[PDB]
């Protein structure tokens, strides 16, 4: 259904045949980054729910794979499985908990 | 020596044409495809080739079939050893059987 990530297609008539107009999605401008498979915070290993961990040089963010919008690493978008001594390449970063400041009032 | 079959075919007017793409160009295409799918994942088949670590691509490929990605990261040596043994058995299968 065309080259790229398929969105739609529009059929067209032709003499002794048919003509398709495939509409596709093509990524255009990429930039390079530093990544890690998981985050060790407070003795627990954090893996992303959907997306990927990226680093801009100083901080660590979470973003989706096919597009670049950065978000803060949060308990909502991560899940915990095991301790940070088995995963190869794990780094250290804090994890924001939204429940604590809503508790503290 | 003696008369070959192919010489008789050539003398009777039958000629075999050579292919347009040589074996070296086919091997170059195969090596380019292998390098692309090893380094860039599936992103080289939909535009620009975007690099990624191979363990993280493996985590995505486990995520696509319904298994969570923490299964791979806790067992990565076992998947590596199983893949090495599986690709090593193809060598012993192809070195003996000619069918
Ligand atoms: C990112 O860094 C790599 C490694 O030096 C380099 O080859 C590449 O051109 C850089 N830029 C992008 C957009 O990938
Ligand atoms: C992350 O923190 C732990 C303990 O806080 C420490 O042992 C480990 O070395 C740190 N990671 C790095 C890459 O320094």
């Amino acid at each position: 259904c065309g080259k790229g990530y398929h969105l739609m297609s529009f059929p067209q008539s032709a003499p002794h045949g048919v003509v398709f107009l495939h509409v596709t999605y093509v990524p255009a401008q990429e930039k390079n980054f530093t990544t890690a498979p998981a985050i060790c915070h407070d003795g627990k290993a954090h893996f992303p729910r959907e997306g990927v961990f990226v680093s801009n040089g100083t901080h660590w963010f979470v973003t989706q794979r096919n597009f670049y919008e950065p978000q803060i690493i949060t308990t909502d978008n991560t899940f915990v499985s095991g301790n940070c001594d088995v995963v190869i390449g794990i780094v250290n970063n804090t994890v924001y908990d939204p429940l604590q400041p809503e508790l503290d009032s | 020596a003696a008369r070959d079959l192919i010489c008789a075919q050539k003398f009777n007017g039958l000629t075999v044409l050579p292919p347009l793409l040589t074996d070296e160009m086919i091997a170059q295409y195969t090596s380019a495809l292998l390098a692309g799918t090893i380094t860039s994942g599936w992103t080289f088949g939909a535009g620009a080739a975007l690099q990624i670590p191979f363990a993280m691509q493996m985590a995505y490929r486990f995520n696509g079939i319904g298994v969570t990605q923490n299964v791979l990261y806790e067992n990565q040596k076992l998947i590596a050893n199983q893949f090495n043994s599986a690709i090593g058995k193809i060598q012993d299968s192809l070195s003996s059987t000619a069918s």
